[PDB]
């Protein structure tokens, strides 16, 4: 058995081993700095440290079983996985974090749990869990805000523990800056100990500063160092939230810049008010219906195989209903749906009138068109989603009475999303299929004998 | 010493710039401290004098034995000879600032006494500090850590200058006169640095100013502290927005592709294949496409980056062995990079053949068994298959057998139309290619 | 009657339903936590709650009879509108917003308006009104600072009500952190209560913290949570205002970047000072006359039908004054004005000199040119708006004594805006028009035998 | 009749000379209206400066009623049409409202209330025009953005200082702990103490620091909460403007550093050899250090075709006229050929063209020192310098030539060069309008081949 690192079992393992790392950091620094809850609940921290050590042994023997991509394929040799695990420094950090340092409890009396600070070396696993969760989830900005709240909570708790350890080293209640005298039964409770030291670090690290002032030089130096660390950390968090917000509204900024540039251009060139109202309603439709991206730019970087699968998974059921593309080759149909290009029409906009130059084959997708008459609007046939027109104008049969003059008056009923297939893209895709090109020519010739 | 220092791939020059940076930072730090604070007492003056002699000896050694010997580029070619290097340093603008920095105003120690205000010309050698900072930004792997380090260093220097000016204001208003000034209880520089931090970070909790000079000082110091805190926040914002830009651009384009596929209701197998391609592309290249990077590079570096990757691999192909090297260079420039998922058919049996594939970082398998699943040969990285399809036209040759990808194979695809559009320039190589097509077909 | 969401009537209803939702949020948390507004103005809040419920059932009926978009057409059958409204979670949120929880007033004696907290669930109408106003209005940055001040004033008001509720739970006047004893006639007034709670929450959330320090564990924990919330609020405010300032001066930043890049190129290639100040004065004109963006880049994001309609509505009314294009066909006119190119000429620049190859045909739109005589200030004919030149040399009619050479020197008096119609552009627009190409050629042969 | 050009230097000097007293009127009219000891003590100075401001205001009306405006690209010089175009403008209504003679009421109140002179503040658009023209005129745009931000928040902080002193004068002096102290004490009653302590109060309020005494009254509480919301908005726009200044400062360096990081990621991907890796890195560091890092086809893309052609003339025409085959050709052909010239840069050690290569390019040397060497390595024959050229023969394609469009030389770049490349296809695309010059170029190349080898 070899666990795939890109699978779901490995991510569930990342959660089940990134819980005791956060446990080890948070509760080991409070157990080492307070010594009031370590002396109260010894069995609970013994059971939780035994479970964290069992999870760390399982972490070593699972991290020694994860595969890695060597030349595109997942390697499965366990000796190669064990040697690739041995040659890197994360095995050194794991074997340094899995030293049995708990045998020193027999010498110290188990009242000093700061000997378990070797177990804080597995922080790359927790950072890997945070990176994999913000990769996997669909709310990356909300997970980044939650991760920044968790980072400032870790830093607040570690600073509160550091302030209580410094207050224990100096002496409780001897000064005005330190934590007060714990022989008084009000300040001697563990709850007010932790919550007031958390309040002091909340006031200090966020650069508010309404604590009692330092009266000695060690307290002055610690408050200067602590204000400097707090202003650098909280300027980093405010810059991170600012960069995240400026990345969140960047698409709205770019779309509003495009709308304002087009509106300033049409205010400069004196375009009429009905056409301006039409194009502003078109951009409002384009924004409110979330079609602001375009196919030609969102399918730019993808390869032709995945673009072919995306194109045949939408267009092939409509192109196989087309009469002239009924019995052609599957690679020709893949290239034909690759050559399709989308066009969006407003309601009331004419697709083509009588006598215009016909060189595009329109394929209707999520829209409704109709062939109107010359003067008035009467509905001869209403073409629905999955219908098509424009095959004669792109076949251009020699000996035709049409003369590349696609017939009728086609206008849009609603907001249509037409996929056009031009003459140049058809003759570009039809170079490598000569007998299929000849079959298209005789199919158009039979259409010509049907249309006299 | 060598006759010429390269100053780009030389670590000894970076060590010397670190030494002159330590000298200049010693001047800019310990000149206001000795100017304001009473640490320059009559039994400690010899230590400051030995440090000042070592500092001026470092400055004079830099002006006399190192800065003439820097290599430079005039007219395109690198200059080597020491006479022209010395004349380039002498007619430079760094020599004017150096010779204005090393004016011996310490001769006036005999007239006016030991005063560190006369050494204020030594802080004009900031070009060595900026050159060392630019060299360390260019020689470090990740620049955001050094931008945070430089911002922290400028913040600590501004707070040190503010502590010195606050101790000067305390000496000007008298020590312990009002409640605003420094009182004299503990360490002078430590409590003045505490006042400078709590003022110029705009925190508060200090004693209020009493008279007009103290209120003007507190107003100007709090306004400068507001602007320093704003510059620190904007600097960290610019550093984070420059660091995460490629990751945010890749995530925005992947979100655009996922939103388009969910707008068109594309099913979960094709969506999983698109997300798998985007995940492996981010894990492999750390960028979407390389053609939009390479199309902004100039033609000679495009030529060299094409040659050192693929020129030997195309030179092992027996088809283009007799053609021209410039035609081979043009098909080096017009190669297209694709990444094929595992289990994907690159050339189905019976399908039209129009491409020549070069496999790099991957393994493909030719499925030519009786049932259609028995592998014949595993073409590893650096192989070239499908080279015979570049000469037939129209229908021509069909693909003989199914070939699938074993793992994440990054094929290099050359089309037939791009080969013909290259071949409209080279008629003799086109004649060689069509006569090779006639003798092989 | 079926309303459509893009109309003005739906936006007027969005205003009329975004009034009582904001009322419900603000004054329901105020009346829930203060207990003197509900005691004093009982009939006023009963009338306003009844009017909010009348607007809520009218909003339920409007969202029951609102239109959506399928196949580009506005859906008009109210049974399908009712099914599409009832199948989603907004109908569940409206029904949960209209549970009769006001029948507990006869149970508790009406002094508890906290049972109307289900009325806050209709927040999508307020967010939709904010998004539609940001789409509609022409001051997006001023509306964004108005939305930001309204959001942080809602949070400041909610935090003031939470602080007064916590002080009412703990006790009035028992500590230094809590609100004082309300039996004193100075601290007992409702205006003093609300404005001091607002001042407390502004000092807390606006990271200034001058409030007297906490005494007990609940007060310490609430101040820790409240200061961390204020740190996140300050980060959000700084990020939105910084991204808005970047969006406000991004156009000036990119034009300054292009100006300094062209200036760096001009001092890199060592151009003459007269050409450098000509480029500098042209960029000063291009910024002072708001012609910054380039029109071929502006007209790229639009579709082909709106591009052809805008190209007609700008260029065709000046193109039809050209006498060689009097009787051409409409599609030739459409692709002719689509393949036009506008340029702006500085004063003193020669458009075409005598003896140069005539490859472009220029028509004047909002300009004044003059035909000078051989590098002199003397002008023969001063051209004006609506005129043309360059039709003699573009067609290459056989029998030409000129031979494709512009025969006159033309200087620009002021800033002109010509339309550079190229020979290659006219030839590419004349591919699908062979009979109109021969008609243009015989018209040019007739006018060539007329003039020369 | 004299007409001042609005895009000239005299109009900008007038913008400075009229943006001084508007800014004076803002500062000292709100300070004289609120403090009431400046107006009592410096009466002669304020009457003289207000008379000078009114003289500058009527001269501003006389200048803005004579400045021109662009129609049809032409600067109109007809003063009657200029007066009509100014008369149909709302800025004329703002100016005639700004020059209402309120000195009758100002002497009726005893030359002691300058609150009546708040009509003079209506020329804010003139000061905004001055700041716009200075931020597009000066050479320090980021430093002027910082100075304009400092000046705007100084205007707001001074107005808040005047508002706080007016609120303290309305409520009472020393009746609370929040207000300004009792002015009967001669230390707290000095005018400098008044202005400096009120300015310090409004700075501590509007920058959200808070060392002020806490308010007592409800109106004081409401003014402090409104002033703290305005102050957190002011701190937000200060941090936003300084962050935008830093980003606009180092945007080009960050874009180049992201380009170098992308090139390093590509070279770590494709396993490029380390000698070529450090060659590309040293090449791009040279291109950044001598400020040519942006491609000139992307630099000159925003320029129109006439200015692009004139820049191409003024750079490349005096170098293209020195070429032997383009010595006697037409001016329009030379303008098209200097428009069609593309630049390429090289690094040391690279080959321009080798022996037996298909010659399709004509290289013109600029800022470089090439050398023609043999096949075995560095054996220099003739060091080629700046201004020279090669490849003018093999792109002409003379029929019957014994070389057959080859190179017959190995040309290396000793230092970094900046060559100019003229392709064969670009020469044929520029020679399609001059067939007589095409046959003349074939005749000159046939002459060169006849004197060399045939
Ligand atoms: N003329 C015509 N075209 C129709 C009709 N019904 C569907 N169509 C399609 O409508 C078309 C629009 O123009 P085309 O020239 O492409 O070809 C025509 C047909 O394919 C009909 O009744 N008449
Ligand atoms: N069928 C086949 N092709 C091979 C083998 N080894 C290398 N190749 C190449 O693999 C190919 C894949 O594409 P082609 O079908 O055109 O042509 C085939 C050969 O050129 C092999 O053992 N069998
Ligand atoms: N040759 C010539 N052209 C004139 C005259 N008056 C106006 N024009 C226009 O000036 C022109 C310059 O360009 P064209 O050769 O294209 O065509 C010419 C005419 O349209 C005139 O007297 N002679
Ligand atoms: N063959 C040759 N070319 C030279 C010499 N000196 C300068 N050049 C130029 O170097 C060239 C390089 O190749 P070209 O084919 O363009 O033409 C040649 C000449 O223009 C020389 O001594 N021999
Ligand atoms: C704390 O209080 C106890 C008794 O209240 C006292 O004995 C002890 O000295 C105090 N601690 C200090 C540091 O003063
Ligand atoms: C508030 O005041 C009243 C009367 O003045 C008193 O009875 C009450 O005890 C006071 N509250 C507290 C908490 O002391
Ligand atoms: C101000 O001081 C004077 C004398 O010092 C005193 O008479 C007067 O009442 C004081 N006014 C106030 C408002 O305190």
């Amino acid at each position: 058995i070899v666990v795939d690192p890109s699978s779901n079992l490995y991510y569930r393992w990342l959660t089940a081993i990134a819980l005791p790392v956060f446990y080890n950091w948070y509760l080991l620094i409070c157990r080492a700095c307070f010594d009031e809850l370590q002396s109260e609940y010894l069995m609970l921290w013994l059971v939780l440290d035994y479970s964290a050590d069992v999870l760390y042994v399982l972490d070593v023997l699972v991290r020694a079983r994860t595969g890695f991509l060597e030349q595109g394929l997942m390697v499965s040799d366990t000796n190669r996985l064990w040697q690739h695990y041995k040659t890197t420094t994360q095995f050194k950090l794991d074997v340094l974090s899995l030293v049995p340092t708990d045998l020193a409890y027999l010498k110290v009396g188990t009242n000093y749990p700061e000997v378990r600070f070797n177990r804080l070396l597995k922080f790359s696993r927790l950072f890997e869990f945070f990176d994999r969760t913000e990769t996997r989830t669909n709310y990356p900005n909300m997970f980044r805000i939650g991760n920044l709240v968790l980072y400032i909570l870790i830093i607040i708790h570690w600073n509160a523990c550091i302030y209580f350890a410094i207050s224990k080293f100096i002496g409780f209640g001897t000064d005005s800056w330190v934590y007060p005298n714990i022989s008084i039964p009000e300040h001697g409770r563990l709850s007010r100990k932790y919550i007031y030291s958390l309040y002091w670090s909340t006031l200090t690290l966020t650069t508010i500063g309404e604590t009692p002032p330092p009266v000695k030089d060690e307290e002055y130096l610690f408050v200067v160092v602590d204000f400097l660390v707090g202003v650098l950390i909280f300027a980093t968090i405010v810059g991170n939230v600012g960069s995240m917000i400026s990345n969140m509204n960047a698409s709205r900024a770019e779309f509003q810049a495009k709308i304002d540039s087009i509106k300033q251009y049409m205010q400069f060139r004196k375009v009429t008010k009905d056409l301006e109202t039409r194009v502003i309603r078109w951009f409002d439709y384009l924004w409110a219906n979330k079609k602001t991206v375009d196919e030609k730019e969102v399918l730019k970087s993808l390869p032709d195989k995945l673009k072919a699968e995306i194109a045949i998974n939408v267009h092939l059921d409509t192109l196989k209903k087309v009469r002239i593309f009924q019995d052609c080759e599957a690679g020709l149909l893949v290239e034909l749906v690759l050559k399709l290009r989308p066009t969006v029409f407003s309601p009331g906009d004419y697709i083509c009138k009588k006598g215009d130059i016909g060189k595009e084959m329109y394929i209707i997708n999520e829209g409704k068109l109709a062939v109107v008459a010359d003067d008035g609007v009467t509905q001869f046939v209403v073409l629905s989603d999955g219908s098509y027109f424009g095959e004669i104008s792109i076949l251009n049969i020699k000996g035709s009475k049409s003369g590349n003059r696609r017939t009728a008056n086609i206008r849009s009923i609603g907001y249509s999303d037409l996929f056009c297939l031009s003459k140049d893209d058809l003759m570009e895709a039809l170079t490598e299929y000569p007998e299929a090109k000849k079959a298209l020519e005789e199919k158009g010739r039979q259409i010509l004998m049907k249309d006299n | 010493l060598p006759n010429s220092i390269d100053s780009y791939t030389d670590r000894l020059y970076l060590l010397w710039l670190l030494l002159v940076t330590l000298a200049y930072n010693w001047n800019c730090c310990f000149i206001p401290l000795r100017l304001v604070f009473p640490y320059q007492t009559a039994d400690n003056i010899h230590y400051w004098l030995i440090a000042d002699i070592i500092c001026d000896i470092i400055y004079l050694y830099d002006m006399l034995f190192i800065q003439p010997r820097l290599q430079f580029v005039r007219g395109g070619d690198i200059i080597v000879d020491s006479n022209e290097l010395r004349k380039h340093y002498r007619t430079s603008t760094k020599f004017q600032l150096d010779v204005a920095s090393i004016i011996p105003f310490d001769i006036c120690y005999l007239f006016f006494g030991f005063n560190p205000m006369f050494r204020a010309n030594r802080m004009l050698k900031y070009t060595s500090f900026f050159e060392f900072n630019h060299h360390l930004e260019s020689i470090m792997d990740k620049a955001y850590i050094y931008r945070v380090i430089r911002t922290t260093g400028y913040l600590l220097f501004i707070l040190h200058i503010n502590a010195c000016v606050y101790y000067w204001a305390s000496n000007y208003e008298g020590i312990g006169t009002t409640r605003w000034v420094y009182d004299g209880e503990g360490n002078e520089y430590l409590r003045c640095y505490y006042w400078a931090v709590r003022t110029l970070i705009t925190i508060g909790g200090l004693p209020e100013p009493q008279t007009l000079f103290e209120i003007v000082f507190q107003l100007l110091n709090f306004f400068s502290g507001v602007f320093v805190f704003s510059s620190l926040i904007g600097q960290m914002r610019d550093v984070i927005g420059a660091a995460t830009a490629n990751q945010n651009y890749f995530r925005a384009c992947m979100d655009d592709t996922i939103a388009y596929m969910n707008n068109y209701s594309i099913p979960k197998l094709v969506q999983k294949r698109v997300r798998t391609w985007y995940e492996y592309t981010w894990d492999s290249q750390r960028m979407l496409d390389e053609s939009d990077l390479l199309k902004t590079l100039p033609t000679t570096v495009q030529l060299a980056l094409a040659i050192d990757v693929n020129f030997s691999i195309i030179s092992k192909v027996d088809l283009f062995k007799g053609c021209d090297t410039q035609m081979i260079y043009d098909m080096l420039l017009r190669l297209k990079s694709v990444l094929y998922l595992p289990g994907d058919f690159v050339c189905k049996k019976g399908e039209i053949g129009k491409e020549m594939y070069i496999i790099k970082h991957g393994e493909v398998q030719v499925l030519g068994g009786p049932d259609g699943t028995k592998v014949l040969v595993t073409l590893k990285a650096g192989s070239v298959f499908g080279e015979i399809s570049l000469l037939a036209a129209g229908g021509g040759n069909r693909r003989t057998a199914n070939v699938v990808a074993h793992g994440f194979a990054n094929l290099l695809t050359l089309d037939k139309k791009t080969l013909q559009e290259i071949l409209v320039h080279y008629p003799d190589s086109e004649r060689i290619l069509m006569k090779k097509a006639r003798v092989l077909l």
